């Protein structure tokens, strides 16, 4: 019982993301709020949503659907919040103490624009809490724009060959910056200094639906419900499987005991946290969990803020205290084995005559039938068996008919029915049948009708011939049932 | 007017957490907005319905992404491969070369060129287009393809090596790791296969395909209680299989437990009546029972079905010969004789039933038929020596 719980509430629609959701400072006095672009209960609506405490301070429509949400200092004079830059379409709006100011603007193409799907930032040269960070940018292009800390002017623009999903931003942006951008195609590519291209790419079999980067390991979430961990080389190092999918994939970093575990938000309802290769602290939820969230909420360095598939938020606050089925045999079978051991000559000699005699019985009825040509399932390829369905005096008799042949179709065939003339009235005893193509089930449907006024059950033959002869190529037999009459 | 693809990242980010309910919905509400030509909302629902069991809208809609994209490798490849998931392999590949021509440097076309070559018998083509599939980007699939083809094609002398070479690398994979152990007991060794399946059998402890030719090893160099064990641990698991209970049965009749093996043998040869190996092990065990009528039915019916077999036409002799039947017995041997090739037990059962018919003559020429063949049976060896100095 590791996780000490804060909040459990069901009514808040917050059908946010993993990452269009982040927590920072955003009026300084050390009291940390949570921002997230929450899309409509359905997807229509977009609301910028911040939260304080556990009580809504503040909800306000947007444009559009937010893809991003990440904070960062654009520079370091008499350090303010942080400033929220939100992705919708294909504009930036730049929040500063969460009031528009300023909407940054992408540059277009030679119009056909392109939308912004996935925001990062990245370090310039500090990296501690008071440094300068600079966004990049992911359009649906598949281009990464590696922005300024005022998010105004861009700074580099990188080639990727497909369109990113996920982005994860290691080191500092001037001297060694590393970019790993999960893609729809599958795969992660890795962005280093000197390389417009990436050059370095890892394919997961299945698409990525998460991206976290460990100090050292990268894991990737795969579709196939399991964590890969891999080197910024491009080297697999190990795997772990998961019991159910990944619905997000976030970061747990607490810096007093230097724990940094990437965390998963299974579809089983329950959240694990995971390093290098050992679980732990794996916890439960009324429903499956969308989004997870883990930083200085509030005011403790241990928050960890999550919201159900369904709407509503769970805060969970970590305390600083981290043989077999043999069968039997009776006395049936020991007698009847000594009765085999004793007589097995005569029983051997009179069950080969017995199978001679089958044999010869089977030969006979089999030429019977051949001279009837009452076999529906007989060079000269077809199988045809007949359906009746309906109780009453009219039953729907439908012949089904297959031409059973690699590749050779049918033409001139034709069916002909043969019943009691004072007991059934066929509408059309006599009729073609269409260009039997190999494989199709041609339903050939008739109306049969029942006269007598009495039920009587009579059969009804049927024959398949072809036009030129006179003997039926096949036949088949149906009994009709009771009228059930008037 | 408005902009083409406005929610492609939310309908990836529903399509990729396995939803396909509210994508489904976003992609409707996207395309109604604008009027096709989305190229995004058709590709992902032509994805969501492969996923389902249908794969003619798949193909239909990656149909509409390829118009709507003519150069665009991937929709090509998806094309393709919508109708390799059918039967058609000849169009797929057609396809796929078109695929090829836009995009020379990919690994799926290769892979999937060779599958399709495989299911339409072109082995030449296969292997080389495989070998480029490896040469671009080396996955596992690839190597058990080519593993596959150097199995129908040829013999295992050319699969040992592409196995072995494939699991040196992501030695993790169950299949590479069985496969090749069951290589392995296809051909003489029985120690590295021994290893490999162990080192499966570690990742997996009930791994049934591994546990199964585990066993097998087992019971043929005895200690069948191993075996029964190892079997014991994945009964549950397939409780009706034939090659199960088959081998269970042979485990119960190692240790002289005839019954309780003619029952596996018995309940085996009920899920599948046209299984040889069931049917050779019921004969072979009604002869020890000595019972003689339905040894000679269950040899008889695994003859029916493997007639080029040596064995099973003497075992057949050796149940004739107790049924008051010894012309039967005489043509059922030399038909073994003319079609067996390295088992002496054959020669000196027909032995014996020369010299028991008084002949003495015809016995000598099988003895020398026996010692020009060959070695450890117990008692195959008393009878070799007991025929040979009393004749």
């Amino acid at each position: 019982s590791k996780w000490l719980d804060s909040l459990s509430d069901s009514m808040a629609n917050i059908h946010t993301f993993s990452a269009c959701l982040a927590l920072a400072d955003f009026h300084g006095d050390g009291e940390y709020k949570l921002a997230m672009g929450d899309l409509g209960p359905d997807g229509r609506q977009p609301r910028l949503k911040v939260l304080k405490g556990h009580t809504l301070v503040s909800q306000k429509p947007l444009p559009d659907l937010p893809a991003a949400a990440v904070t960062f200092l654009m520079a370091s004079h008499e350090p303010r919040t942080p400033a929220l830059a939100i992705a919708s379409g294909p504009c930036v709006y730049v929040y500063k103490n969460l009031k528009p100011y300023f909407k940054f603007s992408l540059p277009s193409l030679p119009r056909r624009q392109t939308v912004i799907t996935t925001m990062t930032t990245l370090k310039k040269n500090l990296a501690d809490e008071d440094a300068v960070s600079c966004l990049v940018l992911g359009t649906e292009n598949k281009e990464l724009l590696v922005l300024d800390p005022e998010a105004f002017t861009i700074l580099a623009k990188m080639s990727l060959p497909s369109v990113p999903a996920f982005l994860e931003a290691s080191g500092q942006f001037d001297v060694e910056f590393r970019l790993a951008a999960a893609c729809r195609n599958g795969s992660i590519y890795i962005l280093r200094r000197d390389s417009k291209r990436p050059k370095y790419c890892i394919e997961l079999g299945a698409q990525p639906v998460g991206l976290v980067g460990v100090h050292k390991v990268l894991v990737v979430g795969s579709n196939q419900d399991s964590l890969h961990g891999f080197t910024y080389k491009g080297k697999r190092l190990w795997t772990v499987q998961m019991p159910a999918a990944i619905l997000a994939m976030n970061l747990l970093e607490q810096h007093s005991r230097g724990l940094q575990a990437v965390m998963a938000a299974l579809a089983n309802e329950e959240v694990r946290i995971y390093h290098d290769k050992v679980l732990l602290n794996v916890i439960r939820t009324p429903e499956a969990v969308t989004s997870l969230c883990f930083g200085r909420y509030g005011r403790e360095d241990n928050t960890l803020i999550m919201t159900t598939l369904g709407g509503g938020l769970i805060i969970k606050i970590l305390k600083r205290t981290a043989k077999l089925n043999v069968p039997r045999k009776t006395r049936l079978y020991v007698d009847q084995t000594l009765r085999e051991r004793e007589a097995g000559t005569a029983m051997h000699r009179t069950f080969q005559a017995d199978l001679y005699l089958l044999r010869l019985r089977a030969a006979r009825a089999y030429v019977q039938a051949l001279e009837s040509s009452l076999s529906p399932v007989s060079r000269e390829p077809l199988k045809l068996h007949a359906v009746v369905q309906g109780l009453g005096p009219t039953f729907k008799l439908t012949l089904h008919l297959q031409n059973t042949s690699t590749a050779r179709p049918i033409l001139g065939l034709v069916v002909c029915f043969l019943y009691n003339e004072v007991l059934y009235a066929l509408p059309r005893a006599f009729f073609k049948v269409p260009l039997l193509v190999p494989g199709l089930n041609y339903p050939l449907e008739t109306f049969v009708k029942s006269l007598s006024d009495k039920g009587i059950s009579d059969i009804i033959k049927v024959l398949v011939l072809r036009e030129g002869q006179s003997t039926p190529l096949l036949s088949a037999h149906i009994n009709m049932p009771m009228s059930e009459g008037l | 007017f408005p902009i083409l693809e406005k929610q492609n990242w939310l309908i990836h980010l529903y399509y990729i957490q396995k939803d396909y309910e509210a994508c489904k919905a976003v992609i409707k509400e996207q395309l109604q907005e604008t009027h096709g030509l989305c190229e995004y909302a058709i590709y992902v629902q032509a994805l969501i319905f492969r996923l389902e069991g249908n794969i003619q809208e798949s193909l239909r809609l990656f149909q509409m992404c390829a118009f709507l994209s003519p150069q665009c490798a991937d929709n090509l490849k998806q094309v393709a491969r919508s109708l390799f998931l059918l039967g058609k392999h000849k169009a797929a590949i057609e396809v796929y070369n078109e695929a090829a021509k836009l995009n020379q440097k990919d690994w799926e076309i290769c892979h999937n060129l060779g599958v399709c070559y495989i299911y339409l018998k072109q082995f030449d083509k296969a292997q080389d287009q495989l070998h480029n599939a490896l040469h671009l980007n080396r996955h596992d699939l690839t190597y058990i393809m080519l593993g596959k083809i150097f199995l129908l094609k040829g013999d295992l002398d050319k699969a040992i090596e592409i196995y072995k070479k494939a699991v040196e690398f992501s030695p993790e994979n169950t299949e590479l790791l069985t496969t090749l152990g069951l290589l392995y007991l296809q051909l003489g060794i029985y120690q590295k296969a021994f290893e490999h399946l162990g080192n499966t059998l570690t990742y997996d402890p009930t791994n049934y395909k591994a546990i199964l030719a585990a066993g097998s090893m087992m019971q043929t160099h005895g200690d069948f209680d191993v075996a029964l064990t190892k079997y014991k641990v994945v009964a549950c698991a397939v409780i009706e299989s034939p090659p199960l209970w088959n081998n269970i049965g042979m485990c119960f009749f190692g240790k002289k437990k005839y019954v309780a093996a003619i029952s596996c043998l018995k309940r085996a040869n009920y899920l599948a009546p046209l299984d040889w190996k069931i049917l050779y092990n019921l004969g072979l065990v009604h002869l020890t029972m000595q019972q003689y009528a339905s040894a000679f039915h269950f040899l008889s019916a695994a003859i029916n079905f493997q007639p080029k077999m040596g064995e099973l036409y003497m075992l057949l002799a050796v149940a004739l010969t107790n049924l008051e039947d010894s012309e039967n017995a005489k043509r059922a041997y030399e038909e073994a004789v003319r079609l067996d090739k390295c088992n002496p037990l054959v020669n000196l059962n027909y032995a014996v039933l020369l010299y028991n018919q008084g002949e003495k003559r015809d016995a000598l020429a099988q003895y020398q038929e026996m010692e020009k063949k060959v070695s450890s049976s117990l008692e195959f060896d008393p009878e070799m020596v007991e025929v040979a100095q009393k004749l």
